[PDB]
């Protein structure tokens, strides 16, 4: 289980992202080992504990 | 009123110079289907 | 009212507890008592879960409970919020049921879903967060109907006669999912429901007009279609000018028959608690109107 | 120990209507209060050219005709969502800590 | 909580003037959006020539009900009310409201001054009617549907003419006959056959289930039910089954009464407590 | 995402997060030294040529 909230809070490196197919297609057809997809604004990153 | 220089590809054909455009970049990774790729029916 | 409820935990929550309890924000959890401060044992259905007693018992306890939406967890406090009628909330479906837009949602105890894992949550000691299922109305009254028909059919039958029929009745298929009703015992409450069914059916048979009785035979003489074939087939193995024409008799009988039919319908129909109008395309949450 | 070797985000491309080639087909006008109008139209006064012909052949006197074009309306919309926690931490800046 | 409606058709002075007369009336839309097209406005999208009143009554149940509250331009603004708050609504049905009525929504039956037509489309709004009149209209329609197979007789013609006419406080109007070209529309037909089928299945199954439950506890209620059944059978006297088929009969009974839940039940939508002298409009508390 | 027309559904903003994990693949090769080389590598006898 990955700590996605730290990934959201921590600083990131901005990269040109290249998927051959649509992002939703390569996510939906299980190209990636671990995924987290959410819609809207997810408050989970704000409750630091 | 003012103009801004920008670069694009141009084809010269029959004394008309025409801009060539490719809207791939608008619809990439978006949820909306590109309307220039369509379905055509035949009976 | 007590618009907010504080739930305090006696077990110290690990990092994993706080994480998984945070992911559950906006889930629908019930409380028995509607009090401003409660202890974590009272949270959820685990206080009542008891598989030797039947599904109808837990259904009866649940339909009387007070329902809340989970909010931000802090140190040993969980902060449950009671929704109010007519307002708009975001609700979470931990259940495996699919929600389509415009659905009317009911609360029921969980059913058996194929994988058998069912995702036990927050097993603190030997307490557990057993959440109910938030189910759309069609499946809700389908399970209530099948449960009533099991009770009504299987009386005075032996287990050999019963077995295949109730195996077929327990399984429900809904939107390409498959669920099974856990423990359909012949309760005292179920016998009360069956008695109400019998009285309402007696009054339907007695107070129905002759028009309401004989319409199908006349249509069968007149008409032929697959629907009418099925209707006739239901009557088959037991299978003219009106001598009285009375609009007032018809109106009296029909206004009484609708009452009896509502009585018979309440045995199947649950209380709508939410109505959805927005569904996340991953089917993990919805926007809903709270109803009661 | 387990190691996190990097955390990354995508820098998406911005696209603008006026700087697209499709914009060449358009004449773009910003109107402050479109929301007031119910209908809107443009007036075209077109001259039709003629050929003087033999005295016996008939002809017509069309110098101009006037043609009215009505604007076709098509609004667009898009939502964005902010959480209550986001609004709390944006608006109610605790002096607090780091 | 405002919903924007836009017209894909050329509006005119008389259309906007016609539409501004409705600036508090109840308009239903198929589902909640922020920006909808006028085609979704009103009940016109659902109208066809094969299903009719019962189908509309079912469809109108799970629409979202809205009040019109402006015309800014080529667009119409709609406000979706919330439960418990007090709102001003326009009466445009066939009757007048008194203080404290419970108001219901029905698909309309009469239709000129209201009708905004554009491009084969026209704004059609439901009836806002007090609950007793909705119940009585409903029962009258259903009884006219059950008389539909013996219109060959003059007395039944007279009875249907009496059913068609309803009088309610200082108003009188004829409910249209659900039988057109001697034939009943598909949904009224299936409603009627569901009513008759549930009646027949009850009359066939009740005796066996009374016996089964009386074997458990022979309460006095079961005595009176069994006596009533025996009396019914004496009246019928003037002139074993498999487990699968028993379950089929029970399931058919219940699925048939599921067909009636739209007819038998009746939602209150507005409670009226303030009326203009004109009886054109009232302020109501919203139920939803 | 793209702004939509009237009466159509709108597209929610969605965050997709993925994790990529490293793979191990060690390599090995032996080499043998006999006792004779090990003893002559270290022992000397009067230092004859």
């Amino acid at each position: 289980m990955e700590n996605w909230s730290a990934l959201e809070l921590l600083p990131k490196v901005g990269i040109p992202t290249d998927f051959l197919t649509h992002v939703k297609t390569s996510a939906g057809e299980e190209m990636f080992e671990a995924l987290r997809i959410y819609y809207g604004d997810d408050p989970e990153r704000y409750n630091i504990h | 009123h003012s103009l801004t220089p920008l670069s694009m590809d141009v084809i010269r054909l029959g004394e008309k110079t025409v801009i060539m455009e490719n809207l791939r970049r608008v619809y990439k990774n978006t949820d909306t289907k590109d309307p220039l790729e369509r379905n055509v029916d035949l009976t | 009212m007590e618009a907010n409820i504080f739930c305090t935990f006696d077990h110290k929550l690990s990092i994993a507890d706080v994480g998984k309890l945070t992911k559950l924000v906006a889930a629908v959890v019930p409380i028995p008592q509607r009090l401003h401060l409660i202890k974590h044992y009272q949270l959820g259905l685990h206080q009542f879960v008891d598989h030797t007693r039947g599904y109808v018992r837990l259904r009866g306890l649940l339909r009387n409970m007070t329902l809340t939406l989970m909010r931000r967890v802090e140190g040993n406090q969980i902060l449950l919020h009671v929704p109010t009628h007519g307002l708009l909330y975001t609700v979470l479906n931990t259940g495996p049921v699919t929600w389509e837009k415009g659905d009317a949602l009911c609360v029921l105890p969980p059913l058996f879903h194929g994988p058998l894992a069912r995702e036990n949550l927050l097993t603190l000691g030997q307490w557990e967060l057993v959440l109910p299922w938030i189910v759309p109305m069609p499946l809700a009254l389908e399970i209530n109907q099948r449960l009533l028909i099991m009770g009504l059919f299987s009386l005075d039958r032996s287990y050999e006669e019963v077995k295949a029929a109730v195996q077929q009745l327990q399984t429900i298929t809904f939107r390409d999912a498959t669920f099974t009703i856990p423990d359909p015992v012949i309760d005292q409450h179920l016998l009360i429901d069956m008695k109400t069914a019998c009285l309402s059916m007696s009054m339907v048979a007695n107070l129905a007009s002759e028009l309401t009785m004989t319409y199908v035979r006349k249509l069968a003489l007149e008409d032929s279609s697959m629907l009418l074939v099925k209707c006739q087939e239901l009557l088959m193995r037991l299978d003219a000018r009106p001598q009285h024409v009375s609009p007032d008799d018809e109106i009296a009988r029909l206004s009484a028959l609708f009452v009896m039919l509502r009585q018979l319908d309440d045995l199947i129909r649950e209380q709508v608690v939410f109505t959805v109008c927005d569904v996340s395309p991953d089917n993990k949450s919805a926007t809903c109107i709270f109803k009661g | 120990f387990e190691a996190i070797f990097g955390t990354f985000c995508n820098r998406l491309e911005w696209v603008y209507f006026l700087t697209s080639g499709l914009a060449a087909a358009a004449h773009a006008i910003k109107f402050h209060d479109l929301n007031k109008l119910t209908t809107g139209k443009m007036l075209f006064h077109v001259q039709v050219p003629r050929v003087a012909s033999g005295a016996g052949l008939p002809t017509s006197r069309q110098t101009t005709i006037m043609v009215t074009k009505y604007s076709e309306k098509s609004p667009i919309t898009i939502p964005f969502e902010l959480s209550a926690a986001c609004l709390t931490y944006l608006r109610e800046t605790f002096e607090g800590t780091i």
